[PDB]
């Protein structure tokens, strides 16, 4: 429970300190190295709670093997007891959910909460569109899912938010689904190891996008990936240890004395099946706790457990430390900035066939169809459709499409300077909800919205049911829903 | 109240907008109108009615709105001159409204200038003659 | 229960190649020095290759040690609430449970609920662990279909707790909290006049003044099984899992087992795969990864007069199999005016609603008829 | 009119001209389609009428992806288009004059 036994040196004086500032009972404070038996610990703990009667557990320990397995067996007993726990040099986000580890407070915030400061940073320079690139971890799943909400609060679905496989080599095929985009600022949060390996493959495939805007965690700029880092952008003040530590025990000496109400200790650490009742508040009151004289800045916490408004530090000018960014709390020509989305010239249009707007006829031996002119001898502009054949088997065959929407379609691309690659729909309807098996897009509306389109050119109706996903321009023409029926034969 | 009670720019269109002197005796109209003031830059409270008036009603009674009619005087409609802009189109495009509701054909300048909703009525150039 | 694990009647129910030592754990010592008990099992384990786990002990916490021993370790198996608790763990354990899910146990309540009254309404829930998934669960559930919705109910646990229990109001109502907490809850309810005949609760947690008779719960399918007969299925399953594990892969290995060793490597986690198709006592179990079975089978019981729980559901492979009549209602006695009426085809059209939906358009009202 | 909707759930034409061409012959009395079509088809076949005023009087529209920079430009170049006579000789030379 204690870190090259110097923190335990200076634990009694910190004690002491905060100790009379009075009567009620005096704790006595024992700490234990970590040991990988995993029996050891178990009984350090037992006599702790047996003849100390330790109110509380503290948490802090170096990298060593894996970083997430010292706590959890400590923890795991803690919650057996239900006595809370003060967790240090960790920040994981498995200890953020309560459910596995009941009794487990933790001052220092974890990797989800970065999701916030990426937001912070993304209104700083107001960019309007965000690549998302996690591990596909716990960590990186609940990062994922605080972004996603923090965005969708603004009414903006993330545009490509992807997931990335961990303990993974050659991850360059994740890559070759993120180099067709249209947004250069992209968001890496994956383990440190990962995040080095990841750099060093993009070094190798030299796509790295240098120059360009990236936001990573604080465990993608580690030292041991800033050996392949390429350009960056996440600095904490902890990383001192010494101040946290006398922050807890200032904070546990004033729960203590506002705690004067049984407060019974579990005498015997074995033995005994029963819980300690007064825990469940105990936890609580610290979690209600406010501590304005910590010296690690504001010490107030969240709902979930965490401590809240910490210090954030902001490039990697060739490994450089500089925090030009200014954010602590809630203070809220290329950096290796520009703008977040680079449009596309290579626009991909949909069309279905409507016989007075979009005339489909096939194609000729050579390639092309036979060119017409018109009753006023002009050409008439044709543009080589891909579309399905048939309606039976789904065979794509080159035909031509032409007629009014075609027209307009060349006439928008004359004036904005964008080319086009015209391409039929699938199914042949035009779109619609429908219930699978939660309702899903189909038709037109379906391609556009997530499939290969960016723009529908075809006779779409304008209605309610269709505005709120699909951006609709002004509209070209105005009609209304009628009936048609066979006239009466006539002597 | 900060965010709502959008102030409301209008003007008087006879099919579409049409105010009247809410004066007899009692110091309103009948129940079908809204009370409109005007501007000046106690004036006499005019109340409106018709068509845009009710797509109002219904607007405010459906997204819920507080607003207050706005009866413009300085031009009509609106239509850019020597650089600057005047009328109903032209107070939109400076911080003096947030809507304007009316007769309000939309055009190519004014769409540049000022967003558009939705259009709710054809309309254009249209010619009519003696027969 | 020494007695029922003597005999074993698991080694007769099933046959095996390898030793199946009778018994599972040899030794009751579910009591004082747990660690000790722990290290005399891993003792065991190394020693003699046992194949067996069995943890009975209704002290509800004891899941999380259990979970630690499986990683630093061979899969763990609860009978008998270890296993009443489901919860993410880590891919380091090869963890084995019985319960029912609390997605699980939503998605029951609100199948059943469509019958006889469609009305969530209260979804009370006090500050305990798990309750933003089940209210994001509710949310889920709801969207579509035609389940109503009327207030969220959010509390935490007198009479201040009273008032805001009585604030909304509504027919059914589902409790989140814990065993502990459950009786204030209760007892502010019945101080607030509701735990009435006019109210029915839906216990839904994981759990297992007087409750009220409209207490609807949903448990396992085992809650009524005897003790020796828990074991002798827990028992079933870990060796059907042994035995798929043996054959498909074509190899005996060995499932870990190396308790308190030095520098262990942490190259193998678990794996599940093994136990995706399991059929046993005519049930069909799933294992998903998680922890929990994949269309389990369920009951809904409820609380009589007699406080006596009585099985009133059964839940199995998509469908709902009940005892009472559906009708309208309980009896809200002013209101509810039961209405008679007749077939003229210009005025009141009669139509079957069975275009396979138990339903007609969005433009009728369902009729019934009498027979007496 | 949801009972109305059950009526067309029997039969609904799984394309646009293929309807068109079973009403050629007396095999479905009446169909339910955007003036901009019915129109165009009545006017270059000369043996369907159409009968009715118009109901529901939302227009065509260019579509596009829910927040996306085209919107603003597409919508400019399209009204220009209108103002510009444009449009007007679009629609004679591919609508009117069969
Ligand atoms: C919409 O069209 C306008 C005018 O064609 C574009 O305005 C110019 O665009 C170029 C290139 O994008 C810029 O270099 C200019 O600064 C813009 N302004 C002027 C006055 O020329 C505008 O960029 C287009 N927008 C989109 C999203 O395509
Ligand atoms: C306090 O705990 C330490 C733990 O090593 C022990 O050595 C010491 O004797 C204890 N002192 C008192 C007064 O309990
Ligand atoms: C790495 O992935 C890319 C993209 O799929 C592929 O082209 C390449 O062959 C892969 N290399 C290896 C060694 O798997
Ligand atoms: C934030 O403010 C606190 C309180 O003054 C201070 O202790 C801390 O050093 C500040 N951190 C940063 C990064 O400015
Ligand atoms: C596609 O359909 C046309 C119809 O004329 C036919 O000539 C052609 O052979 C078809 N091609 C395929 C690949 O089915
Ligand atoms: C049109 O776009 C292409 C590619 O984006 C560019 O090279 C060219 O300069 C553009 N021309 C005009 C007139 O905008």
């Amino acid at each position: 429970v204690l870190s090259t036994r110097k923190h335990e040196q200076m634990f009694r004086e910190a004690v002491n300190q905060a100790n009379k500032r009075s009567w009620k009972i005096q704790l006595n404070a024992t700490s234990v190295t970590h040991k990988p038996n995993a029996i050891q610990m178990a009984l350090s703990v037992c006599e702790d709670l047996i003849s100390s009667q330790v109110y509380a557990i503290l948490v802090s320990h170096p990298p060593t093997p894996n970083d997430h397995f010292t706590p959890t067996p400590v923890s795991y007993t803690a919650g057996f007891y239900r006595i809370p726990v003060l967790g240090l040099t960790t920040r994981m986000s498995i200890y953020s959910d309560k459910s596995i580890h009941l009794s487990f407070l933790r001052t220092v915030p974890p990797y989800s909460h970065q999701s916030s400061v990426w937001f912070e940073m993304m209104r700083v320079y107001s960019w309007n569109h965000i690549i998302l690139l996690v591990s596909d971890d716990h960590e990186g799943r609940a990062a994922q899912k605080r972004l996603e909400t923090l965005l969708e609060e603004r009414e903006s679905k993330a545009e490509k938010v992807l997931q990335f496989d961990p303990g993974t080599k050659n991850v360059t095929a994740l890559l070759m689904e993120a180099k067709e985009l249209e947004a250069r600022v992209i968001i890496l949060s994956a383990s440190e190891d990962d995040a080095a390996t990841v750099y060093r493959a993009a070094a190798m495939l030299n796509m790295t996008g240098s120059g360009y805007v990236w936001l990573v965690g604080e465990r993608e700029i580690s030292g041991n990936a800033l050996r392949y880092a390429p350009d960056g952008i996440l600095q904490l003040i902890n990383g001192n240890e010494s101040a946290h530590i006398s922050d807890a025990v200032g904070v546990v000496a004033q729960a203590v004395h506002e705690l004067l109400n049984i407060t019974d200790p579990p005498r015997g650490c074995v033995g005994n099946t029963n819980i300690w009742k007064t825990g469940p508040l105990f936890k609580r009151v610290l979690m209600s706790s406010k501590y304005a004289d910590g010296v690690t800045g504001r010490v107030e916490f969240n709902e979930d457990g965490d401590r809240k408004f910490a210090n954030y530090s902001i490039n990697l000018q060739n490994r450089k430390l500089v925090q030009v960014g200014i954010y602590n709390g809630t203070h809220v020509i290329i950096w290796p900035k520009p703008r977040g989305y680079q449009m596309s010239t290579r626009l991909k249009i949909v069309t279905i066939h409507q016989e007075p707007f979009v005339y489909v006829k096939p194609t000729l031996s050579d390639g092309t169809c036979k060119e017409e002119f018109t009753v006023n001898g002009d050409p008439v502009k044709k543009v080589i459709c891909t579309g399905p054949n048939d309606t039976s088997p789904r065979h794509t065959v080159p035909q031509c499409c032409y007629g009014f929407c075609i027209d307009l379609l060349i006439k928008l691309a004359r004036t904005m300077n964008f080319t086009y690659e015209v391409h039929l729909v699938a199914d042949g309807k035009f779109g619609t909800q429908e219930r699978v098996n939660k309702k899903e897009w189909n038709g037109m509306m379906g391609e556009l919205l997530s499939g290969q389109a960016d723009m529908i050119v075809a006779p779409l109706t304008i209605n309610n049911e269709r505005a709120q996903y699909i951006e609709f321009s002004k509209p070209f023409k105005y009609q209304g829903l009628t009936i048609l029926v066979k006239k009466e034969i006539p002597s | 109240r900060d965010t709502q009670h959008l102030t409301v720019a209008t003007l008087e269109e006879r099919p579409f907008v049409i105010v009247e002197p809410a004066d007899p005796i009692s110091g309103t109209c009948i129940r079908d109108s809204v009370p409109c003031r005007s501007q000046l830059n106690r004036p006499e409270k005019r109340c409106c009615k018709g068509f845009c008036i009710d797509i109002l009603k219904r607007l405010a009674h459906t997204i819920g709105f507080s607003y207050d009619l706005y009866l413009v005087t300085n031009g009509k409609h609106g239509k850019k001159i020597d650089g600057v802009w005047n009328g109903m189109i032209g107070e939109v495009f400076y911080q003096r409204a947030d809507m304007a509701i009316g007769s309000l054909t939309i055009n190519e300048e004014r769409s540049e200038i000022v967003d558009f909703s939705v259009p709710f009525v054809e309309t254009g150039i249209s010619v009519m003659v003696a027969r | 229960a020494a007695e029922a694990a003597r005999l074993g009647p698991a080694v007769a129910a099933a046959v095996r190649s390898p030793g199946l030592d009778v018994r599972p754990v040899a030794l009751v010592l579910n009591g004082s020095d747990p660690r000790s008990l722990v290290l005399q099992l891993c003792d065991l384990l190394s020693g003699l290759r046992v194949h067996g786990v069995v943890f009975e002990d209704d002290s509800r916490a004891v899941a999380p040690i259990l979970d630690f021993l499986s990683a630093q370790t061979l899969p763990i198996v609860a009978v008998h609430g270890a296993a009443l608790v489901l919860t993410p763990k880590e891919k380091g354990s090869t963890f084995l449970q019985l319960g029912s899910s609390t997605e699980q146990q939503l998605q029951v309540i609100f199948e059943v609920l469509e019958e006889y009254d469609w009305t969530s309404f209260v979804a009370v829930t006090t500050r305990a662990p798990g309750h933003r998934a089940f209210l994001s669960y509710i949310e889920v559930l709801t969207d579509g279909s035609l389940v109503g919705w009327e207030h969220r109910g959010a509390l935490t646990l007198e009479a201040v707790l009273s008032a805001q229990l009585r604030s909304v109001s509504a027919q059914i109502r589902l409790l989140f909290c814990a065993r502990e907490e459950a009786e204030p809850v209760f007892r502010a309810a019945e101080e607030a006049g509701l735990t009435g005949s006019g109210y029915v609760w839906f216990m839904v947690g994981p759990q297992l003044a007087p409750l009220p008779a409209g207490l609807f719960a949903v448990r396992s399918a085992g809650w009524r099984d005897d003790l020796a007969r828990r074991v002798a299925a827990g028992v079933a399953v870990v060796a059907r899992g042994a035995q798929a594990l043996l054959r498909d892969y074509g190899f005996l290995p060995e499932l870990g087992h190396d308790c308190r060793a030095q520098n262990r490597t942490h190259r193998g986690e678990s794996l599940h795969r093994y136990f995706m198709n399991i059929t046993w006592d005519n049930r069909d179990y799933s294992f998903n990864e998680d922890g929990f079975l994949v269309n389990p089978s369920l009951v809904v019981i409820s609380l009589t007069r007699d406080r006596t729980w009585e099985v009133v559901g059964s839940w199995e492979q998509q469908t709902l199999r009940l005892k009472y009549p559906l009708w309208s209602r309980y009896g809200r006695d002013t209101q509810h005016l039961t209405v008679a009426t007749l077939e003229e085809r210009p005025f009141v059209i009669v139509e079957p609603a069975d275009p396979i939906s138990g339903t007609c358009i969005r433009d009728s009202v369902p009729c019934r008829s009498q027979l007496n | 009119l949801s009972t109305m909707y059950r009526h067309m759930e029997k039969h609904n034409y799984e394309s646009a001209a293929e309807a068109i061409q079973a009403v050629r012959d007396n095999k479905l009395h009446a169909f339910i389609w955007d003036s901009a079509v019915l129109e165009f088809e009545a006017s270059q076949k000369c043996d369907l009428v159409t009968t009715g005023e118009l109901f529901f009087r939302s227009g065509f529209g260019i579509g596009m992806r829910k927040d996306s920079p085209w919107k603003q430009n597409v919508s400019l170049s399209i009204l220009k288009s209108h103002e510009n006579g444009f449009m007007e000789d679009l629609d004679k030379t591919w609508v009117r004059y069969q």
